[PDB]
């Protein structure tokens, strides 16, 4: 009787569950496509930026030493003027 | 023989109904399974992004420390520069005085 | 009366299997409610997580274009 | 007893169809995530391509 109710409304609930279930998995599977291909792009991302850290690494240090350089090369310079003066103040 | 046959199709259906249950309980447990299981998988690109995101952080400051040492180069290179024409007119005065 | 108690033995006997898969079926149902509150208190912790990464890829793609400056002013 | 037993699983049965109330819900707020998730990703992804050409762009810029 009123049981007969429950079993025709209660199973088209289940099989609108699964039918949206069934649309939920295609969906989480485009979720493993963008996302197992985004991690290809994570590690060609860790590697194009940590070989770009080795460049700009290196672009600092060859840089650096051009400053040394320019103030050893103007302390013999600052010297040699100043012997040079040594030589014409004495005779 | 008519009360017999209402519970041959009751029960008829109460196993329609089980039967199609777990194919709903299966639905959930191979949800939590491809969900953390790809849970593994994004921990890697979090992981694999917080480093290229420092490395990049990194990779700029030092960007800046080298341009610096530059102007600060290539004054110290021409104040060479200047006291270099300096010499040269301070020996090109012991030739232009024997 | 042999025929006529034959009848409600097994008449009495689907009410042992639909009783029990009453339970069978009401334990099925918990299970996939919690097997499902799960698989959302997951995708909300990695909701967060996909949210820190797209910052990130902002916050590079800023100090990528601070970088093409400093490239610039030197040849 | 069998108006105890009847009286029972169409109690615990009342249960069952309840909580495919909510199975019912959750299936759609999950299934709307997921597709503002998708559609995210798919975002990143547009925006790593061209950070990954912005990379190889200055790296060959190096030497």
């Amino acid at each position: 009787g009123s049981h007969m109710r429950r079993l025709q409304q209660t199973q088209a609930q289940v099989d609108e569950v699964v039918d949206i279930m069934r649309v939920n998995v295609d969906k989480v599977l485009e979720r493993d496509q963008k996302l197992s291909e985004l991690d290809d792009r994570a590690d060609a991302l860790q590697a194009g930026a940590s070989q770009f850290e080795t460049s700009a690494a290196k672009l600092k240090r060859k840089y650096w030493w051009k400053n040394l350089k320019m103030m050893i090369i103007l302390g013999v310079i600052c010297a040699i003027i100043l012997i040079i003066i040594i030589v014409y103040f004495s005779t | 023989k008519q009360a017999l046959s209402e519970i041959e199709t009751r029960h008829s259906e109460i196993i329609k109904l089980e039967n199609s249950i777990r194919e709903l309980h299966d639905m959930f447990m191979d949800m939590a399974m491809l969900v953390e299981s790809q849970g593994e998988m994004i921990d890697r690109i979090e992981y694999n992004v917080e480093h290229a995101v420092d490395y990049v952080e990194r990779a700029v400051s030092d960007t800046k420390k080298a341009v610096k040492y530059q102007s600060k180069a290539r004054r110290k290179k021409i104040m060479i520069i200047i006291c270099c024409v300096i010499l040269g007119i301070i020996i090109a005065s012991t030739i232009g005085g024997i | 009366r042999n025929e006529l108690e034959e009848m409600q033995r097994r008449a009495d006997q689907l009410a042992d299997e639909s009783l029990e898969s009453t339970r069978r079926m009401l334990q099925l149902v918990e299970e996939s409610k919690d097997a499902g509150i799960r698989t959302l208190v997951m995708l909300d912790e990695q909701g967060e997580q996909l949210d820190r990464v797209e910052e990130g890829m902002n916050h590079i793609n800023q100090d990528m274009k601070e970088a093409e400056k400093n490239l610039k002013d030197l040849g | 007893s069998h108006m105890a037993r009847e009286n029972e699983m169409d109690e615990n049965l009342e249960q069952v169809s309840g909580i495919i109330g909510n199975l019912r819900h959750m299936a759609l707020d999950m299934g709307n995530e997921i597709d503002t998730q998708n559609r995210q990703i798919d975002r990143i992804m547009e925006k790593a391509d061209s950070n990954k050409t912005r990379i190889d762009e200055a790296n060959q810029r190096a030497t």
